[PDB]
């Protein structure tokens, strides 16, 4: 499991970055929550929040390259987020929330 | 499940095979598991569905050059005939499968 400290850090980061990029969380905040825990797990394992919605030949090496450390280059370049963490408001899966609470994460990832 | 057992499944199946290449801590991937399970039931007599944990079987993920997760590949006669990435609704998923078939 990711540590609670890492999860809280990544949760607050996600709220801040959504506000700074003008993006919104998914209507299904279970998607948001799983991604935040995956980012936190990678941060604990490798030392940076490598994107969890991607296959890598070598995660450690890719952390060193930096392209996919959240916020990844496609998100910084064109607000493309394969994780559906940060959605543009025209996206069919976007809600209007830029808030993800600790309770939302706990309730939707409890079985994990 | 293994690199070899997966390859043998693809070569022997009498139906098209839809493969979901997933990871546990990917939110879109987890979102698609129940949707895919509903679609698998709706299409039970037309396709076989297989799910591959790309973190446990990276050899398979490397063979198919999997990038974003989830990736879905639809195989016909052992050969990929369509491929897509990310979340989609049940209706979109059924429509995409039925497309690539015809
Ligand atoms: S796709 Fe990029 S911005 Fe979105 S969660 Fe993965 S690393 Fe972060």
């Amino acid at each position: 499991e990711p540590s609670e400290k890492s999860v809280e850090i990544m949760r607050k980061f996600s709220e801040q970055y959504a506000r700074r990029s003008g993006t919104y969380f998914c209507v299904d905040k279970g998607v948001t929550s799983v991604v935040i825990k995956g980012l936190a797990e990678h941060k604990d394992s490798y030392g940076a929040p490598l994107c969890p919605c991607r296959h890598y030949d070598d995660k450690a090496a890719e952390v060193g390259q930096g392209f996919w450390n959240c916020p990844c280059v496609p998100m910084r370049e064109r607000k493309e987020c394969h994780c559906m963490l940060f959605l543009t408001p025209d996206n069919d899966f976007a809600g209007k929330d830029q808030t993800i609470t600790s309770d939302e994460i706990k309730e939707t990832t409890a079985n994990m | 499940q293994t690199f070899d057992s997966f390859e043998d499944l693809l070569v022997n199946s009498d139906k098209p095979v839809l493969v979901d290449y997933y990871a546990t801590w990917c939110g879109p991937s987890q979102f698609m598991v129940p949707i895919l399970n509903e679609v698998s039931e709706t299409l039970k007599d037309k396709i076989q569905v297989v799910k591959i944990d790309t973190e446990k079987y990276p050899s398979i993920a490397n063979k198919y050059k999997i990038e974003a997760l989830p990736t879905f590949i639809l195989f016909k006669d052992g050969e990929p005939c369509d491929r897509f990435e990310g979340a989609l609704t049940a209706k979109q998923l059924i429509q995409r499968i039925e497309d690539s078939l015809k």
